[PDB]
Parts: structure tokens; C-alpha cells; sequence
């Protein structure tokens, strides 16, 4: 709980003065202000014509040499508005896919957690939180990452009575003398016991495969019991 | 003295894995690290 | 990504031609939108090797021996006797796949050299055999290969002591599977053709715009010279703005195509990033996504303009 | 039994089969059991 307080008052920090990020829907906003700019500024061109003011061809030509300059000036403006058009839906088809893509964030990184590495952030994925910005959304990807690493010495089964013993789920390790089996993320040492290691044939097709005792505690309550037993066979016949 | 010098493109450090025989890193703690994604819409 | 690409208007239309250049400048800024959409194609193609190449916060090195467990990788791994240390594979590739500057079309180079995108190929490769799907999900943590393998056949739903017990089989089918890449790559036809036809249009684009300075359009010539010392400028005004006009549709037509391919080679980068994240940095649950079958692990090779994943996968 | 859940009987699953699931507990008690019931009988006559 401490850890994520710190990250998301961290986060509130490396948005806005860092940039970095932030920039791609202040690429949007300036993209279309950009392309509604140069088409207005396109009105003021004369593509050929005398003058790009039609008032001012129609207040000083007759009609049929009024329609060659007004003909000039629709060409120009059609292109125009054609090309705006045209950069307009290439650009959409680009924000829809974008969008698309931001549906399936919010599908499966917030309304579940997701198995896809690197789609809901670096790292594994623990879950995600929505905040909504102009003509945008910006996910808070909430992760797990492995921080501090000790290097053991790793062996993949165990022949204990000549039958090799496979980590149930984790690994087997050692430390330098004993043998434990931890999770695969997270040190957690165990005693090597029956419970967690299932028998697959005898130890001579592994490789690799190292000598360890396993622990069977059946085995260890039924011997304690015997042993008391015998203790009071033996003191019942003398 | 400020001034603009030119570079060759750094990749990132240069850390060689100690892939042992017989031997596995696992860790012993972790982070809770909470990452931005902006996505325009 | 796709070869980037710029334009002059000026150069192409009404090159070295004073009253070409002043009846050009009459159509106003038809020709910086132009500018800006080849720059924002070519900005973009550097984000897409970016996005799907530099994946790794470190460049990781194999240890100097070999030996993974008797999977043999010599065939996609680096070779140091090369001056761009390349695998046997991507040599191939970067050899099989090969293939205007007169009027105003120049083209620039891409940021990520051939080297850096090996070195950045070497280094994922590195990772994925020294540290499994670790190196990607935070530090980069060994295992030997052999156990890395259990655990991806513990996430196929088949028992780790499947492979522990037919080690040696698995590492011969692996090394027959990954002898046969060099020549079902080429041979077979069918796939590396996407890269080729990149190549193929882009030239074929240049082409064709740097032939449409040969039309007529209507006018008397496609010389702007020829034009300028036949009739007086009254009346050569006429036939050097048809020019003006034919040469920017065709400007404009190579531009709006180039925007068009620009977005479909963006889908393809994002998608080859999708895969180099949930292939080659983990193991994938997504059915086909990484290969036919149950998907074990992946490699990296680049390409010239793409990447090659090859998916090993348990059938 | 260890790799096999019991739930309920079988007058509900469709296709339920007969075979005896071995329990190694209780062979491993009944063979105790048999050999203490050896002893006593022995000790006893
Ligand atoms: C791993 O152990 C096996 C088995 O060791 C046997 O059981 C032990 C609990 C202990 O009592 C040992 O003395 C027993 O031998 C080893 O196999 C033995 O190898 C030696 C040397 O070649 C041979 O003389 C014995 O006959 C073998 N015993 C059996 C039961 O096969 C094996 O060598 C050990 N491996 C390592 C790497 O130490
Ligand atoms: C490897 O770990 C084991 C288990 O913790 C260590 O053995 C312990 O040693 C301490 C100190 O003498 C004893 O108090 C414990 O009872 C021991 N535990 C067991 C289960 O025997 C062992 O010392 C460690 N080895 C190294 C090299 O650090
Ligand atoms: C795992 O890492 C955490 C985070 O660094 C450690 O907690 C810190 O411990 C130090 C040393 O006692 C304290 O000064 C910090 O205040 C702690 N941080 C927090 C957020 O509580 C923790 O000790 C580590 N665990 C192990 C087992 O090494
Ligand atoms: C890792 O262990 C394996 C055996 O489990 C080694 O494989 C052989 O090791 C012997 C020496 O013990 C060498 O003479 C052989 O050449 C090895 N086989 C092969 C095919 O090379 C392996 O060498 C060990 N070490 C490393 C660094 O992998
Ligand atoms: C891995 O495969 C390569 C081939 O891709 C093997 O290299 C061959 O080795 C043999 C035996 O020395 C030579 O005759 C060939 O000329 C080599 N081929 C090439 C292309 O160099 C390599 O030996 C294999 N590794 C293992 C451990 O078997």
C-alpha cells in the first residue's frame, strides 16, 4: 500500500514536467488547427486570377470575362478544400484506430487483468485506472516488477529413492548446502517435501538432476507411531 | 562553454546475463510501479 | 518501416525557372502541406523501428560458451567475424532483399542504422535465452535453458517432466527445425515478398513521379525552356500554368499515396511491436497470433524495412 | 485420490463409469491394521 501511494503521488509529477508523454493529443489538437489554418489561409490565394476577392472581380468585369477569373478561383478553392478533405480522413482512419486500441485497454487492462505482456505496461499486470483527457484517455498501469535478485544454485528434479521428484509449482534451489523450492517470483524457501514434488521414473534419464533427501511426513507420523508402539510391545513382554 | 555536439546513437548499457550452468536468479522483493499510457481517442 | 522520402516543389515543378517559380507562388501554400505530410511520413517511420526494435532497457550478451541445454542457435545468433555483426540469417535476409534524385526527390536515411537494429535484434535474442520472459517484465534474471524450457512447456498445459525426460529428442528437433529455415525462407516463395514489394512500390512511386516531368498536360512542351523561347509571355503564361498544374496533381497524387502506405505500413509496425512484446518478450496464450500450435517461444531477425519472428511452437 | 475430487453421487453425471480409486492412506492403514491384528492374535495364542 505504501509502495502504490508513492507511485501515484509520483505520478502527478512525471506527466506534465517531464513531457515525454502528453504530447500525442497535443499533436491532434495542433494537426487540426494546423489543417483548418491553411485552409482558410487558402482563400486568400489568386490561383491565376486578377484578385481572390470574387467582389472584386464581379464590381470590375463584365460577366463573360468575370466567369474565366471566377472559374480560376473555384478551381483553386475545390482543390483546396478536396485536399483538406482527403488529409481529414486519413487522418481519422489514424485517431480511429487509435481509439480502437484504447477500447480494448479499457476492455482488458481495467475491466480485467491481462495476461499480454508489455500491453498494460512494463511489467506484470496487477491493474489499470481510467482518467479522461481532452479528445483522449491516459490509463495508470498498475504493475508488479521483481526488485531485488539472489542468484542459487538451481537443479531440475530431485532422486531421492531412486524415483526423480518435479517441483509440483516453483523451482528447486540451494543456498550452498540445503535444498529448498521456492515460486518461481518471489524467494520463498520450502523443505522439499511429497506435497509439492510429483514422481516421474527413476534418475538416470534427467540431466542435471542432483541428490536430496525429500521429506514425506506420512512416512515421518507413521514411523513416530511405530517406534511408540514397538516402545510398548517391548515393555508389555518385559 | 555550452555548446551543440553530435553523437553517435546509444543503445543502452551493456550487461552481459550470468547464464550459469546450473544456476537461477530469483528475486527476493518487488515494486508496485504505476505507468501512463495516453492514447488520443 | 518504409524508405522516407522528400520533395521540392519548386525543384520538380518549375525547376531553375524564375517565371515558373512566380506563377507557382500564386497557388500559395499547396506546397509546405506537401512538406509537412513527407515529414510527418518520415518522422513516423522512425517511431514504428523504434517502437518495434528498442524493446530492451539494456543490450544483453550471451555468456562466451554456447551451450543451452543442446538447442543450437548458431544460426541466429551474432557473427563477430562480420563487420555488421549479423546472424547467418539475417545475412540471407539482408542479402535476398534488394532492389529519381535528378528533379528535387532526395531520400533521407534512417535513423536506426543496419548495425543498431542488429544490435537491438541481438540483444532481445540474448535476453530471451539467458532470462526467459524475464528480462522483459523488469531485471534480467538466468535460468537455464533447459529449465526455461519446462516452464514453457509447464504454460502449455503439458507437464514439466515431459521435457526433462525427451531433453535430447526436443533439442534434435529444434536443431532439424531450425536447419530447414534457411531454405523454406526463400525457396517457398510465399512469404519475405512483403518487404520486396515495400521496396518495389517505393520505387515504382519515384518513378512514375519523376516520368510525369515528360507529359504535356496540354502544353506545347514539357520543357519550361522550350516553352520560354517559342511564344511571348502572354501567351506562354497559359501552357506553363497547364505545366504547373499537371506537375502538382501529380505531386499531390504521390504525396495523398505515400500518406495511404505510410498508414498501412503504421498498422503492420504496430502489429510487429504487438508481437515482439507478447511473442518474443513472454509466452503467448493467444491462439495462431505466434505460429500454429502451442506457442513455445520466438526469435527476432531484422530484415531490411521489417522483421522476421520465427515461432517455435509444440504441435 | 490425490489427483481425483469427489463431489456428490452418482445419480447425476451422465456416462459416470465403475472403478475403485485406490486410496494409499487407507491401504497403508489397513496393512498396519492387518499386521497389528497379527500380533495380538499371536501375543494372545
Ligand atoms: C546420487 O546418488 C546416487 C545413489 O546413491 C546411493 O544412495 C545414497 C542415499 C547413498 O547411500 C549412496 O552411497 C548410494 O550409492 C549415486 O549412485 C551411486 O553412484 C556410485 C558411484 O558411481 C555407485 O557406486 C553406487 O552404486 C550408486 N548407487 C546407486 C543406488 O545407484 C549417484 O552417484 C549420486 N550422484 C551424484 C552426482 O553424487
Ligand atoms: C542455507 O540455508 C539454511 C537454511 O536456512 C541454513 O541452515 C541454517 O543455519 C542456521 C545457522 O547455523 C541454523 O540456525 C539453522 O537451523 C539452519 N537451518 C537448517 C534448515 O538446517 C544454511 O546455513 C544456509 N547456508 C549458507 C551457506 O548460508
Ligand atoms: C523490500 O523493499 C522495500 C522497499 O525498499 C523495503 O522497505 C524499506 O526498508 C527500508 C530499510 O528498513 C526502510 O528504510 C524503508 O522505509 C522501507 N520502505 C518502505 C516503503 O516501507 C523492504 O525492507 C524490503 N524487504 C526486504 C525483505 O528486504
Ligand atoms: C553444463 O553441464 C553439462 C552437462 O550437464 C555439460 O555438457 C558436457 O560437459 C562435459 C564436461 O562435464 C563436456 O566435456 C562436454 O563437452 C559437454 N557437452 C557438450 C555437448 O558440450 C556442459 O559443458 C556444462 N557446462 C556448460 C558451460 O554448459
Ligand atoms: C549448429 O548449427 C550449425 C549450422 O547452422 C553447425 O555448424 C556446422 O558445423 C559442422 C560441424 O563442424 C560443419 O561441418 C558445418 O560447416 C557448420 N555449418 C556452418 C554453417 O558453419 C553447428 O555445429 C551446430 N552446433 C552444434 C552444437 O551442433
Amino acid at each position: 500500500a505504501n509502495q502504490f501511494n508513492s507511485a501515484i503521488g509520483k505520478i502527478q509529477d512525471s506527466l506534465f514536467s517531464t513531457a515525454s508523454a502528453l504530447g500525442k493529443l497535443q499533436d491532434v489538437v495542433n494537426h487540426n488547427a494546423q489543417a483548418l489554418n491553411t485552409l482558410v489561409k487558402q482563400l486568400s490565394s489568386k490561383f491565376g486570377a486578377i484578385s481572390s476577392v470574387l467582389n472584386d472581380i464581379l464590381s470590375r468585369l463584365d460577366p463573360p470575362e468575370a466567369e474565366v477569373q471566377i472559374d480560376r478561383l473555384i478551381t483553386g478553392r475545390l482543390q483546396s478544400l478536396q485536399t483538406y478533405v482527403t488529409q481529414q480522413l486519413i487522418r481519422a482512419a489514424e485517431i480511429r484506430a487509435s481509439a480502437n486500441l484504447a477500447a480494448t485497454k479499457m476492455s482488458e487492462c481495467v475491466l480485467g487483468q491481462s495476461k499480454r505482456v508489455d500491453f498494460c505496461g512494463k511489467g506484470y499486470h496487477l491493474m489499470s485506472f481510467p482518467q479522461s483527457a481532452p479528445h483522449g484517455v491516459v490509463f495508470l498501469h498498475v504493475t508488479y516488477v521483481p526488485a531485488q535478485e539472489k542468484n542459487f544454485t538451481t537443479a531440475p528434479a530431485i532422486c531421492h529413492d531412486g524415483k526423480a521428484h518435479f517441483p509440483r509449482e516453483g523451482v528447486f534451489v540451494s543456498n550452498g548446502t540445503h535444498w529448498f523450492l521456492t515460486q518461481r517470483n518471489f524467494y520463498e524457501p520450502q523443505i522439499i517435501t511429497t506435497d509439492n514434488t510429483f514422481v516421474s521414473g527413476n534418475c538416470d534419464v534427467v540431466i542435471g538432476i542432483v541428490n536430496n533427501t525429500v521429506y514425506d511426513p506420512l512416512q515421518l507420523e507413521l514411523d513416530s507411531f511405530k517406534e511408540e508402539l514397538d516402545k510398548y510391545f517391548k515393555n508389555h513382554t518385559s | 562553454s555550452q555548446s551543440i555536439i553530435a553523437y553517435t546513437m546509444s543503445l543502452g548499457a551493456e550487461n552481459s546475463v550470468a547464464y550459469s550452468n546450473n544456476s537461477i536468479a530469483i528475486p527476493t522483493n518487488f515494486t508496485i510501479s504505476v505507468t501512463t499510457e495516453i492514447l488520443p481517442v | 518501416s518504409m524508405t522516407k522520402t522528400s520533395v521540392d516543389c519548386t525543384m520538380y515543378i518549375c525547376g531553375d525557372s524564375t517565371e515558373c517559380s512566380n506563377l507557382l507562388l500564386q497557388y500559395g501554400s499547396f506546397c509546405t502541406q506537401l512538406k509537412r505530410a513527407l515529414t510527418g511520413i518520415a518522422v513516423e517511420q522512425d517511431k514504428n523501428t523504434q517502437e518495434v526494435f528498442a524493446q530492451v532497457k539494456q543490450i544483453y550478451k550471451t555468456p562466451p560458451i554456447k551451450y543451452f541445454g543442446g538447442f543450437n542457435f548458431s544460426q541466429i545468433l551474432p557473427d563477430p567475424s562480420k563487420p555488421s555483426k549479423r546472424s547467418f540469417i539475417e545475412d540471407l535476409l539482408f542479402n535476398k532483399v534488394t532492389l529519381q534524385k535528378f528533379n528535387g526527390l532526395t531520400v533521407l536515411p534512417p535513423l536506426l542504422t543496419d548495425e543498431m537494429i542488429a544490435q537491438y535484434t541481438s540483444a532481445l535474442l540474448a535476453g530471451t535465452i539467458t532470462s526467459g520472459w524475464t528480462f522483459g517484465a523488469g531485471a534480467a534474471l538466468q535460468i537455464p535453458f533447459a529449465m526455461q524450457m519446462a516452464y514453457r512447456f509447464n504454460g502449455i498445459g503439458v507437464t514439466q517432466n515431459v521435457l526433462y525426460e525427451n531433453q535430447k529428442l526436443i533439442a534434435n528437433q529444434f536443431n532439424s527445425a531450425i536447419g530447414k529455415i534457411q531454405d523454406s525462407l526463400f525457396s517457398t516463395a510465399s512469404a519475405l515478398g512483403k518487404l520486396q514489394d515495400v521496396v518495389n512500390h517505393n520505387a515504382q512511386a519515384l518513378n512514375t513521379l519523376v516520368k510525369q516531368l515528360s507529359s504535356k498536360f496540354g502544353a506545347i512542351s514539357s520543357v519550361l525552356n522550350d516553352i520560354l523561347s517559342r511564344l511571348d509571355p502572354p501567351e506562354a503564361e497559359v501552357q506553363i500554368d497547364r505545366l504547373i498544374t499537371g506537375r502538382l496533381q501529380s505531386l499531390q497524387t504521390y504525396v495523398t499515396q505515400q500518406l495511404i502506405r505510410a498508414a498501412e505500413i503504421r498498422a503492420s509496425a504496430n502489429l510487429a511491436a504487438t508481437k515482439m512484446s507478447e511473442c518474443v518478450l513472454g509466452q503467448s496464450k493467444r491462439v495462431d497470433f505466434c505460429g500454429k500450435g502451442y506457442h513455445l517461444m520466438s526469435f527476432p531477425q531484422s530484415a531490411p524495412h521489417g522483421v522476421v519472428f520465427l515461432h517455435v511452437t509444440y504441435v
